[PDB]
């Protein structure tokens, strides 16, 4: 019974990667809420400088280069801001690619060995374990959804530009449209049914 | 041991007054924006809160103007050892340094950029300690506040010009 | 002043910005105590090559003597392994800011407009001495970003395209310096 002990420890090691890396991804995101406020509140603060003439205002005279200076300071908070959410993407992009490799290496060692094992043995379910099959669909679920996440995100990084400030403004609403839209609770799901499994 | 233990001082008495700046800066910043909040609550919708929350906003420009004066005769008594200096060891002589390279003019120059920043943005804090109170467009009382917050006429560099008369002096270690 | 070219430390501690570690060059407390350079000045390096870099220097320690501790960004710029040999020396010419420099791009990067490159390469390039055949850097966006310097105008109206002296005259950017790039109605009296 070789093949089927050789898959079945392949997914033993496959499935606490994913937990270390869903612990990362939290923490990546739990960390890019309040930096996209900052952003927010700095736009706002640009538009009203952009927005009234300096030349017609009293008690402003006497300071003949204001503007250029006040705009200065506020363009280079904004640049350390989007320094940091590059840093997070950064994070977010390492827990894709390791994820991927695993997932990879586990349709490998199956792929070789799938002609001795039928598929009467996959289809076969227990009281302490769910089929290969399940294992495997729930697998390719999570690698397409970490995926999928990613380049969102990146799309939505990638559109942020200076001369236009309603998008800034409305960014952190189309980043909790993102957590809102997906599927809620994925990881933890599957890892509560094959948990069985594992400590067995 | 007399002049090198007066820069000893004078990169100290540098490093606390600018930790006092930031102090007060932000005691300011949440004065002014209380006085922002309670105009649009104001004209949205009184004299006693509103001269208090006045009468506090001048006692920290009162500290401010203090400090200034520390500042300007930090400099000039830095000018005077520096002038102290050049008359005494004459016109044509290769002085070493008090320290391994710098020579003490520098110090001179560093400490007359940093008092003319200061200079200036302490007189545009007054001038919006002067307007705060009685505008009405709220883009020019976002302006105002952000004036208060991001401090246009000090430069970002001149911190690390402050460091290296900490790399001059010694209280960070090398 | 002719030590030998390493590596930066692994041990980096926080610097004031996040934008000046670029151009902050590492060295050990003697060759400043022996070859007379000063601190907190710039200082021109010169390579076997004939390229001429000006940086900034930083004195820690826990610096091996004998050396000079250059960034790898800093060592492909100008073109050396570790090993090679470099001619440090510093600054006693007099230097003021400049009016007119002129930035070459290959094609691929003509899309980006002109005005808002500008005003990023001037806020994230300030305070640097500009010389001519050098490749600087700046983040757009946290995307990286190569450039090429042409010729130079000075304040007095010299005219740079050579001057490999420290007494010579260098500029360093500054804002109200014009960047040149490189690759109606009308009703006049005439026509009533």
């Amino acid at each position: 019974d070789r093949p089927l002990l050789a898959v079945q420890e392949a997914l033993k090691k496959c499935f606490p990667v994913v937990e270390e890396q869903q612990g990362l991804w939290q923490s990546a995101l739990r960390d890019c809420q309040p930096l996209l406020s900052s952003l927010s509140n700095l736009a706002e603060q640009l538009q009203a400088a952009q927005n009234l003439r300096f030349e017609d205002v009293p008690a402003l005279r006497a300071f003949p280069d204001l503007k250029e200076r006040l705009r200065r300071k506020q363009l280079v908070a904004g640049d350390i801001v989007l320094d940091k959410l590059g840093e997070r993407l950064a994070i977010l992009l390492k827990v894709r690619d390791m994820v991927s490799s695993h997932v990879e290496r586990v349709f490998q060692i199956y792929e070789q060995h799938a002609d001795t094992v039928g598929i009467d043995a996959v289809l076969q379910p227990s009281a302490v374990s769910p089929s290969v099959a399940d294992m495997l669909e729930w697998l390719q679920d999570i690698e397409r959804h970490y995926r999928k996440s990613y380049l969102k995100r990146k799309y939505l990084l990638s559109s942020i530009q200076w001369g236009d400030l309603a998008n800034i403004q409305a960014l952190p609403k189309a980043w909790d449209r993102i957590s809102k839209d997906e599927h809620q609770d994925l990881v933890q799901d599957i890892l509560l049914n094959v948990s069985f499994f594992l400590e067995e | 041991s007399v002049s090198a233990r007066k820069i000893k001082d004078n990169a100290a008495d540098w490093h606390n007054l600018i930790l006092k700046w930031e102090t007060l800066n932000d005691a300011g910043f949440t004065t002014a924006n209380n006085i922002a909040n309670l105009k649009i609550s104001l004209l949205n919708k009184y004299n006693e809160e509103l001269e208090k929350l006045c009468e506090e906003l001048q006692a920290t420009l009162d500290g401010l103007t203090k400090i200034q004066v520390k500042m300007e005769k930090l400099s000039s008594t830095t000018k005077g050892i520096c002038e102290l200096e050049n008359y005494h060891y004459g016109e044509e002589s290769k002085r070493p340094p008090l320290f391994h390279t710098w020579p003490t003019t520098h110090f001179y120059e560093v400490s007359h950029k940093l008092l003319e920043m200061y200079r200036k943005e302490l007189l545009l804090k007054r001038t919006v300690a002067k307007e705060l109170a009685h505008t009405g467009d709220p883009d020019l009382t976002l302006s105002y506040l952000s004036m208060w917050l991001h401090q246009p006429y000090v430069e970002s560099d001149s911190r690390l010009h402050l460091e290296s008369m900490l790399l001059e002096t010694g209280h960070r270690a090398l | 002043g002719t030590l030998t070219v390493t590596n930066l430390l692994e041990k980096v501690d926080d610097k004031i910005p996040k934008t000046f570690q670029n151009s902050l060059i590492h060295l050990g407390l003697n060759t400043m105590k022996s070859a007379n350079i000063c601190i907190g000045r710039p200082v021109l390096l010169t390579s076997l090559n004939g390229k001429q870099e000006v940086y900034t220097a930083w004195p820690m320690a826990g610096f091996p003597g004998g050396k000079v501790g250059l960034s790898e960004m800093a060592q492909k710029n100008v073109g050396v392994r570790p090993g090679d040999a470099i001619q440090v020396q510093p600054l006693v010419g007099a230097v003021l800011q400049a009016e007119e420099m002129d930035v070459a791009l290959s094609d691929k990067d003509m899309e980006i407009n002109e005005e808002e490159l500008t005003g990023c390469i001037l806020r994230k390039l300030d305070g640097k001495i500009v010389l001519p055949g050098n490749f600087l850097y700046c983040t757009f966006y946290g995307r990286p970003y190569k450039l090429q310097v042409l010729r130079v105008k000075g304040a007095d109206g010299m005219i740079l395209g050579g001057a490999k002296c420290n007494t010579d005259t260098f500029y360093f950017i500054s804002s109200t310096t014009r960047v040149n790039f490189t690759e109606q109605f009308k009703v006049t009296y005439d026509m009533i």
